[PDB]
């Protein structure tokens, strides 16, 4: 695309010094660019390509999620017909929305999936999956929703059964995912005790690990185990 | 209280 | 350089963009760019580089002779007195000319030449660093034009002896080296004789091997062969 | 008429 022509480390360098300057558009399309090159990415690369697309698919949704909720306000009872406004504007920015989680699935087929063999890269691609049909599932009403969540829910579950095969239970991508998971369980597939259970039961996993671990890890493992806490204590 | 995903 | 965050196949593409175009400062500065990217050149990016360089070079060359000729009818007897510009507009060109040429030479010597293995490269980038050095002697006036001649002298010499033994006497590199060094000889070296017996004997020795050629050959050696039968009749 | 170099 529009990034053919610039280098590979150039559009990673630029995707570095996007997120200082809180441009996350350009660094999603630097960091798409650096994705069709082909290479595979190294740990430090996949994480700026899920900082990118996570910052602009999250400005959509909560977006979204104030639209929604003046159609909502408008469509009760007693409330004065404004027109087709409300609706097409929500519409506007669902769609692209849509756009933006179609792009992120269709990087993750092709190819950085197929290609990634080791755990933390293979665990974190599925979670991403996850992740793009979850958002995704938060917004769709119609004959395609089951298909969807039953798409969300399997990227996860494949990406949960590796991590629990290969990965210690304090592993902050195995904890990041059984998070989303567990949201997932709970907002997307109306299972809230199976979102608590899985939350639980990462949170416990996660303790009886930590001792084996530095000072460093340590830290990163705790501050996403307070996420799955903040969880329990909202839901329980 | 929004729930919380993993975010930064 | 400035081209550092373009891909080296975009280089590329875009130098042959800037022939098209008859942008020869843009296509040089595409090609140096490439060069620059520390992969070796194949044929064709070979030809690339030195079209554009010496399209550049050329135009600067051509420009000077006019400067200096007027220089010279400024000092003759009888000629009024105009003040430094004519002078100073010479060294300017002069200076921009001196510039082109030590960049090609900086990219022969880091580091074409060294990594060029095979005789058609080698000779090739022997070649132009025969040619480079000429462009300098032809401006140089002051206390290194000796070391400037030897160091032109001493690049053709090697691609001589190298095209001699590697490559047959219809090659058109072998070819235009011999029509160059001849040049050199001449009006460089203050050596005719030398010029007309290189310029005669690279002539013979090539119409006896066209026989060997396919006619596409033929046509690319004839044409090289027709210079030095030009030189040599406005020289003898 | 000028002298030719490799020229095209
Ligand atoms: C702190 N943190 C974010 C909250 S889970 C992480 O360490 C992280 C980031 C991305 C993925 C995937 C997993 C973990
Ligand atoms: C037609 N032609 C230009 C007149 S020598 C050539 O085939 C050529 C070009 C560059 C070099 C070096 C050698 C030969
Ligand atoms: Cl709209
Ligand atoms: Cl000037
Ligand atoms: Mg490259
Ligand atoms: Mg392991
Ligand atoms: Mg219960
Ligand atoms: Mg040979
Ligand atoms: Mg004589």
């Amino acid at each position: 695309g529009a990034m053919g022509s610039m280098e590979r480390a150039s559009l990673i360098q630029k995707a570095k010094l996007a997120e200082q300057a809180e441009r996350y558009e350009d660094m999603a399309a630097f960091m798409k660019g650096a994705v069709e090159k082909g290479e595979e990415l190294s740990n430090e690369e996949r994480n700026l390509l899920s900082v990118a697309y996570k910052n602009v698919v999250g400005g959509q949704r909560a977006a979204w999620r104030v639209l929604s909720s003046i159609e909502q306000k408008s469509n009760e009872e007693g409330s004065e017909e404004k027109g087709p406004e409300v609706r097409e504007y929500r519409e506007k920015v669902e769609t692209e929305l849509q756009g933006v989680c179609d792009t992120v699935l269709g990087l993750l087929d092709s190819h950085l999936i197929k290609e990634a063999g080791d755990a933390e890269s293979r665990v974190f691609y599925l979670k991403m999956k996850g992740d793009y049909y979850r958002y995704l599932a938060e917004v769709a009403t119609g004959d395609d929703k089951k298909r969807i969540i039953d798409s969300a829910r399997s990227a996860y579950q494949e990406a949960m059964d590796i991590s629990k095969k290969e990965m210690p239970p304090t592993n902050p991508i195995r904890l990041g995912l059984a998070l989303n998971f567990s949201v997932f369980h709970y907002e997307i597939a109306n299972s809230p005790e199976e979102a608590i259970s899985l939350a639980k039961t990462t949170f416990d996993e996660a303790m009886a690990d930590l001792h084996t671990l530095s000072e460093d890890s340590y830290k990163d493992s705790t501050l996403i185990m307070q996420l799955l806490r903040d969880n329990l204590t909202l839901w329980t | 209280r929004r729930r919380k995903s993993c975010q930064a």
